[PDB]
């Protein structure tokens, strides 16, 4: 059994930040971390593993060299194994092209569950998760903020927190694409013994070739939209 | 990047003969070093000097013995020794570009002499109401022209220590306000009865100071423009603007204060009491009558409130003591846009609380610097860097562990910071939820802040909150080089007190009848109409938990077998405090303990 | 040519951010000429066809299907029949609970112009620029769509003002594509 939880490393703005051109941020006041959601994925995913017996828990994420930090922080926090998929010609690929890119590793990792975050504390696309439930062909839901599944099971139970705070019960279809949403759980924090272990544990490379992907599959290029302008409001 | 609203804060004002470089100014205040201490003098008022500050001043600067406030510690220029003392301050503060001023004080009655042993001289006899077995001898036409020269002599010691400011100093009831204020002056003479004459000895003490120094320095005066008395003292639209009308033109720049000695919590307000800008009011009303330069302390540190009260036109200078003290880099940080860097004063008054006592160094609840500048080597905003990779885990997030944490990271160390608590600040989120002490919370969300920005930067850091207790096991096993524990206390369950050091027979506070603080400050234990308090607390507690249970509509009564709120004595809070349990219907049972307890009852003796 | 509105509602009510739609494709059609349709789409959708016969609405088009409520499979389905069947320029979604279920699998599948949580939209000359944020909101980041014939927009709430009055739309039902839906919606909490 395997859940497999795609997860983003986000970036955030030092003030007073400047835009480059006009087509972006200058790099130089960004800082990048784990986005918020995926802490919130992961622990869920952990819950699975620790309320039964035998789940691999692995993280996915689609990104170039830097995500590694990212990457190791979800080992620290219990992922059994983490891949990173990467090619310089998916630089600016956006949620939609993303979410193919994560379908393919997924169909090379074959699990049992997808979870991604609801959204990317950067970006707030809000969108990459079920777009990958659409090129998978998947059960999904957006917005889950309980789950009742155990591994193997045909069939699961979600609730989607709806605005105002209302909750609706669904009963879905496995496997499924869940995007989790903030306050399903209590995420943990590892020690400083447990970050330590992390550090000596691979990160897996994955090419574009490795899951039958090419340049002409990916990037700003092969995206739903096109930048014009960032702009200070 | 700053507000280009606070661009008014960072223009100069002349004031008379010198330029201030900013609208920042340190107003004098004790700091319990005077010229006994030149060290922690020079060091603490050339920090501010380096953060931003335009002028700082000494604290009260007694003009001869007999004039000397020990057991209470004052700076002093008596002779060339303070000249010596006091110059290694202004050396300093002027090496960051900022004026310094000296306070010429002299006391009257209200300074008891207990290191001269020296006989204090007044407008009239008195005892004085705030040091009650202390008196001083009528002035006659010689001991004024006496006491005159006095102020002469020591303003041009202080041209000679290179201060660029003289102060004659007239709040807070010293010798210039009794004079000027029938509540000590009975005089007949020339220098009593009409305003005219009783503001004679203010107004020749200016003019022979501007005389003597005046070419060289600013001559300022503090002024407590109403005692807030109402009639019988000083009232700023009788005889305060008036008084400022005659003085105008000897003044450089009036410093505007309210209050007395005995009551001076009004100037410095607590925040029990008192928000921001709560001297407005009073203060306001100089400007109206005034053609110089004009400020009055309010607890300033937002700078919102700081160009609301130079663009209305009610003062053209920031005047600050308490928030100075609990950041001596607000200016920088407000002139860099960096708001989220001060550390704002939560006027709990702990600082006056030492002055008060009389003798010890000042300390500050919000900058654990404050004193320790010159004699620990410690900045404010400058850390050792740690050399090593070292890792800290902190058990707790109270006020010190929380401490501990943002200093360890400032220093550049790996920390692990831990609590059960949801949120930073241990046991000071329930006491910030008492009545009135809402900006104590301050304290916590400074850190908060701090410790959030810190863990950005410093990337193998953490904060986890909201956590399982950690255990010796989880401590052992954590992997870190270092571990502080910062567990904090409880109240008392059973009993114990200071008095015997033994639990209280029948004392339990797992019975339904009886609580703790903390269980009253949770709010989920029922508590019943009628309510003893037992006391052997001398802060803020007991009286405190009174307030909020008698507002709540309880009766109440506080069995005391210490000195009731004996500490707010210090830190000004007292005298509200009392009125405020007065006005509750809080009926007080002092000199009693309690000897046994049991369901509804307790037996108490008097301590005598 | 066309612009497609899809209405939401729950509970038996329909959410104002449905009128809030009609309002802003209203104030983006390149001409009087344009015509808005909207959707309302569920087994009971019939009931709202009263609260959607406000003015701005050309066509309003009631789709029935499996759920009574929002499903992802159901809307998903009913949503490219509608766009294959209406061929529109622009499809507007809210951006709400119930589009973050689906819009952006519409949006995988075709090659549509896809953006979410869109604040600004306007034509400059023949080109859609839409503007959403960026970095946490930090900044505006304005998008276009070369090319695409079809874009899917995602709005955001209480920004685009609702319409005044009554409108004479011309009303349509159609069935949902009977699939069965790979979830069940149970209850309310
Ligand atoms: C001592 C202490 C530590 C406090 C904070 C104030 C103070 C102290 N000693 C003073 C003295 O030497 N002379 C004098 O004129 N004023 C003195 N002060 C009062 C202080 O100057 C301010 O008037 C008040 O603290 C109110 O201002 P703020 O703290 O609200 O800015
Ligand atoms: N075993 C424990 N594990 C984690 N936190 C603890 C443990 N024991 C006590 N604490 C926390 O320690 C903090 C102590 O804070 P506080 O009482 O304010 O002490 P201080 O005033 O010394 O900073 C509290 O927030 C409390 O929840
Ligand atoms: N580059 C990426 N690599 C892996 N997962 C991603 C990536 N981008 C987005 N996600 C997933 O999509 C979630 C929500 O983000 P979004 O639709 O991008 O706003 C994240 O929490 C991840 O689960
Ligand atoms: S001790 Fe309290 S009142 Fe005094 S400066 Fe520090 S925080 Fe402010």
């Amino acid at each position: 059994m395997k859940i497999l939880v795609a997860v983003k490393q986000t970036a955030a703005l030092e003030e007073d930040f400047e835009i480059r051109d006009g087509m972006d941020v200058d790099e130089d006041f960004m800082m990048y971390d784990l986005n918020e959601w995926d802490d919130f994925s992961l622990e869920e995913a952990m819950k699975i593993k620790e309320s039964s017996d035998d789940v691999e828990v692995v993280v996915v994420s689609v990104g170039p060299d830097r995500v590694d930090e990212s990457l190791r922080k979800c080992l620290a926090k219990g992922a059994d194994r983490a891949v990173r998929v990467w090619d310089d010609a998916a630089e600016g690929s956006d949620a939609i092209v993303v979410g193919r890119i994560l379908t393919e590793v997924i169909k090379k990792e074959a699990p049992d569950m997808v979870f991604a975050g609801v959204q990317s504390s950067d970006q707030a696309y809000a969108s990459t998760g079920i777009s990958v439930a659409s090129y998978l062909n998947w059960p999904h839901a957006a917005v889950v903020a309980d789950l009742q599944y155990k591994p193997g099971d045909n069939k699961a139970v979600i609730r989607r927190e709806l605005e105002g705070g209302m909750l609706q019960e669904v009963e879905i279809n496995c496997p499924a694409v869940l995007t989790i949403q903030l306050g399903i759980n209590k995420p943990r924090y590892a020690s400083l013994r447990g970050i330590k272990q992390a550090a000596t544990k691979p990160i897996e490379e994955v090419s574009l070739a490795d899951i039958g992907l090419s340049a002409n599959d990916v990037g700003a290029a092969q995206s739903m939209s096109r930048v014009r302008r960032m702009y200070i409001p | 990047a700053r507000d280009p609203k606070h661009d008014i804060l960072f223009e100069p004002i002349q004031i008379g003969p010198k330029t201030l470089r900013n609208r920042f100014y340190q107003v004098p205040h004790c700091i319990g070093a005077g010229s006994d201490k030149p060290g922690f003098q020079s060091a603490h008022r050339s920090v501010k000097a380096e953060g931003g500050w335009a002028a700082l001043n000494t604290e009260y600067c007694s003009i001869n013995p007999e004039s000397d406030d020990t057991h209470r510690l004052s700076a002093r220029i008596w002779d060339e020794g303070d000249v010596r003392n006091l110059k290694a301050m202004t050396d300093e503060v002027h090496k960051y570009g900022a004026l310094a001023g000296v306070e010429l004080w002299y006391g009257g009655a209200h300074a008891p002499n207990m290191e001269s042993r020296a006989t204090p001289r007044g407008p009239s006899q008195y005892a004085s109401e705030f040091e009650t077995l202390s008196y001083c001898k009528e002035m006659d036409l010689s001991d004024i022209a006496q006491v005159q020269q006095f102020y002469v002599d020591a303003a041009k010691r202080s041209r000679d220590a290179g201060f660029d400011i003289v102060y004659v100093y007239g709040a807070h009831s010293y010798l210039p306000l009794q004079f000027l204020n029938p509540y000590y002056n009975k005089r007949t003479d020339k220098y009593g009865g009409s305003l005219e004459n009783r503001a004679r000895f203010w107004l020749e003490t200016l003019e022979k100071v501007k005389h003597a120094v005046g070419s060289d320095c600013a001559i300022a005066t503090r002024f407590g423009v109403d005692t807030v008395y109402g009639p019988g003292q000083i009232e700023a639209e009788v005889d305060g603007q008036k008084f400022v009308e005659m003085a105008d033109s000897l003044v450089d720049m009036w410093d505007i204060t309210i209050g007395d000695i005995a009551e001076w919590g009004e100037d410095a307000g607590p925040s029990r009491f008192y928000q921001q800008g709560h001297t407005i009011p009073w203060v306001k009303l100089v400007k109206q009558v005034s053609k110089k330069p004009v400020l009055g302390v309010g607890r300033y540190t937002d700078p919102e409130k700081m160009i609301e009260i130079v663009t209305k036109g009610y003062a053209d200078i920031i005047g600050c003591a308490r928030p100075s003290i609990a950041d001596p880099f607000l200016p920088q940080k407000v002139e860099q846009g960096r708001y989220d860097d001060i550390r704002v004063c939560i006027g709990c008054n702990v600082c006056i609380s030492r002055w008060e006592i009389g003798g010890p160094p000042m300390i500050c609840t919000q900058n654990a610097t404050a004193g320790e500048e010159y004699r620990r080597g410690w900045h404010p905003e400058k850390f050792r860097q740690t050399k090593n990779k070292d890792s800290v885990l902190i058990v707790g997030a109270g006020p010190s562990g929380s401490e501990a944490a943002r200093v360890l990271m400032e220093s550049g160390y790996t920390v692990h910071l831990t609590d059960t608590a949801e949120k930073i600040g241990g046991h000071l989120n329930q006491v910030a939820a008492l009545p009135g002490l809402g900006e104590w919370s301050y304290h916590r969300d400074y850190r908060e802040t701090q410790i959030t920005k810190l863990l950005k930067k410093n990337k193998e850091s953490q904060l986890a909150l909201g956590q399982k207790p950690m255990t010796a096991d989880d401590v052992l096993q954590y992997g870190a080089d270092k571990v502080i524990i910062a567990t904090g206390a409880r109240w008392n369950t059973d009993g114990t007190n200071c008095l015997t050091h033994d639990p209280i027979p029948g004392a339990d506070a797992s019975l339904p009848d009886q609580l703790t603080p903390e269980q009253v400050m949770d709010g989920k234990k029922k508590i019943g109409k009628r309510v003893v308090i037992l006391n052997a607390d001398t802060y803020f507690m007991a009286p405190s938990l009174a307030e909020k249970l008698a507002t709540a509509g309880h009766e109440v009564t506080i069995v005391s077998g210490v000195h009731l709120a004996n500490y707010m004595h210090f830190t000004l809070e007292y005298p509200n405090m009392m009125r405020r349990l007065h006005e509750l219907h809080v009926e007080e049972l002092g000199d009693h303990f309690c000897s046994r307890i049991e369901p509804g009852r307790m037996e108490i003796y008097n301590i005598w | 040519s066309k612009i497609l509105v899809i209405a939401e509602h729950r509970r038996n009510d329909l959410r104002p951010v449905s009128l809030e739609l009609i309002g802003a494709a209203n104030g983006l059609k390149k001409s009087g000429e344009d015509k808005v349709v909207v959707a309302v789409i569920g087994s009971q959708a019939d009931a709202f066809v009263p609260a959607l016969s406000v003015n701005g609405v050309d066509e309003l088009v009631v789709v029935k299907g499996s759920s009574i409520d929002f499903d992802p499979d159901v809307f998903e389905a009913s949503v490219s029949a509608l766009i294959a069947a209406h061929n529109p320029s622009v499809v507007l979604l809210p951006h709400s609970v119930d589009s973050l279920g689906y819009a952006s699998s519409l949006a995988s599948k075709t090659g549509y112009g896809f953006a979410t949580d869109v604040y600004i939209v306007e034509y400059q000359g023949d080109e859609l620029v839409a503007t959403r944020g960026g970095y946490n909101q930090k900044v505006n980041v304005e998008v276009d769509f070369p090319g695409k014939s079809t874009v899917v927009l995602t709005i955001r709430p209480s920004v685009f003002k609702p319409l005044e009055g009554a409108g004479s739309p011309v009303v349509s039902n159609v069935d949902a594509p009977s699939v069965q839906s790979r979830s069940q919606n149970k209850d309310y909490v």
